[PDB]
């Protein structure tokens, strides 16, 4: 009964320290999900204030038409 | 802070320097009246800031042209060391009898500018070549100055003349005159010519009229590009030293040629991106220089090139070493990795990436040939000398210059020879 109880204990304490270990590796998993939104934004932002400010430099060039004095 | 003096001989060198004046103030927002809106400026008590500049010709006519344009009331009074006769074209006035009668009080003035400053870098010049007031008493100052100042380093933007473009019948006495005192006492003598601003003001940017307003301007953006790696900061710095010491193996093959990227006109700007691979595929070319020398009729012993905006310093050097993998026919194989970069991270007012190269090549003595090529047509005639013998100058100042031209022809000449 003794050597029972005492392989419970075992048993117990491992299948607790690996799905701990599984919980922190599942962490990590969203911890980097969560850092490619940053890369998937900030490139979006850049990209769309580039079209902006490259769109405003087309108007202002064309914006050159006669003087006819 | 590694500050600059800015000397200005002749009218030419005149309106190119007051054009490069204004675009500095256009660069750090000075308005024409010196208030914000010191490696050029001086402070002046109220915070006003004059540039430290100096002005010099020997026509007054001159002094009203540099208060005619805006930012022309930036430059101070007590600098403003005029003549009253005119150097009139002729190399003698300006170097002999009038020209040293100026030298004194234009010296003394530059070392009451330079003996006040403390970190003093090197100098820059700016005058043409056949006119005699510029070409005489600039290559007179400049051998004052750098018998007095050898350590520091010399600008000399000589604007040559040539032969497509006729202005003057004079200019190859000039010119030659000049050159063989330029080559001791200045370690930069970077060169530009009517001709190729003409070319490219034609058939680069679509011009309907130009005027020497837009050449100067291009040749003032030119200047503000070379230094522009040392006002600012940037990821790869560089300065006037960092530039003479990878462009120049030899005391004496230390001829330039520039360049500016990039140029286009507003029918065609809607098409063309601003990436290095673009820059690059412009500023190597041949019509996007400013020398009347095809550079693909030689090779280039070094080049260097500053880039201002921000990029990927990968994305420039992967770009040098493949231009440099590429055309190794037009490169010179003796001195390994012949071309160099420098970062810095301040655009100009406007765009995003430009470029400002100098590049010394074996193709630019066929630019002083032509000229010497001149000179004989005009010395074995003796045509237009007793001008010159008037005032102590003998005949051996020609041939022996002309025996220097052909010396230095004769030297980038073997060095396009020159291989292992
Ligand atoms: N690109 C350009 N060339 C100029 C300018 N002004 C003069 N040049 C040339 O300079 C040459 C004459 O030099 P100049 O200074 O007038 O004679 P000097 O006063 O005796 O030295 C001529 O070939 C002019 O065409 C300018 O503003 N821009």
């Amino acid at each position: 009964t003794q050597t029972l109880e005492l392989n419970r204990m075992r048993g117990m304490l491992e299948d607790d320290f690996n799905r701990k270990k599984a919980s922190i590796r599942q962490a990590v998993k969203e911890e980097n999900q969560q850092l490619d939104k940053q890369k998937r934004d900030l490139e979006k932002q850049s990209n769309n204030e580039k079209l902006n400010y490259e769109r405003t430099e087309i108007d202002m060039v064309k914006t050159r038409g006669q003087k006819r004095p | 802070m590694r500050e600059i003096v800015h000397i200005q001989g002749g009218q030419c060198g005149n309106q190119i320097g007051a054009k490069f004046w204004e675009v500095i103030s256009d660069e750090h927002g000075i308005d024409p009246t010196g208030t914000y809106h010191n490696v050029y400026y001086n402070e002046a008590t109220g915070g006003r800031y004059v540039p430290r500049a100096i002005l010099m010709d020997l026509e007054p006519g001159t002094m009203d042209s540099v208060r005619a344009g805006p930012f022309g009331q930036l430059f101070r009074p007590d600098n403003f060391v005029f003549g009253q006769t005119g150097a009139g074209n002729n190399w003698a006035k300006g170097h002999y009898t009038e020209g040293a009668e100026l030298i004194d009080s234009v010296l003394d003035v530059v070392r009451k500018e330079a003996e006040g400053c403390d970190c003093l870098q090197g100098f820059q010049i700016t005058h043409s070549l056949g006119g005699g007031t510029g070409s005489g008493m600039g290559t007179l100052l400049i051998s004052k100055v750098r018998e007095e100042y050898p350590d520091r380093i010399m600008e000399t933007f000589s604007v040559v003349p040539s032969p497509k473009v006729s202005d003057t019948v004079v200019e190859p006495y000039n010119a030659t005159l000049s050159v063989h005192q330029l080559v001791e006492n200045a370690d930069e003598c970077m060169v530009i010519d009517n001709e190729a601003l003409y070319d490219i003001c034609f058939r680069t940017l679509k011009l309907t009229t130009p005027t020497y307003g837009d050449l100067n301007h291009l040749v003032s953006a030119a200047m503000s590009g070379v230094t522009c790696c040392l006002r600012f900061p940037g990821q790869l710095n560089s300065d006037l030293r960092k530039l003479a010491v990878n462009l120049i193996p030899f005391p004496r093959l230390h001829f330039f040629m520039i360049g500016f990227a990039p140029l286009t006109s507003r029918g065609s700007q809607q098409y063309r991106a601003l990436t290095v691979p673009e820059l690059t595929q412009q500023m190597f070319d041949a019509k996007n220089m400013m020398c009347a020398a095809d550079p693909r009729h030689g090779r280039y012993l070094t080049a260097s090139a500053l880039f201002r905006g921000r990029m990927s310093t990968k994305e420039v050097d992967e770009q040098m070493l493949n231009v440099q993998n590429k055309n190794s026919s037009y490169f010179v194989e003796w001195i390994p990795n012949n071309i160099k970069s420098s970062i810095c991270d301040i655009p100009p007012k406007g765009l995003k990436m430009a470029v400002t190269f100098v590049g010394n090549s074996t193709a630019i003595q066929e630019m002083f040939k032509r000229v010497a090529e001149q000179f004989t047509a005009m010395f074995r005639r003796k045509a237009f000398l007793h001008w010159y013998t008037g005032e102590g100058m003998d005949e051996m100042e020609f041939t022996e210059a002309e025996s220097n031209m052909n010396d230095l022809v004769s030297e980038y000449q073997q060095y396009q020879d020159a291989t292992a």
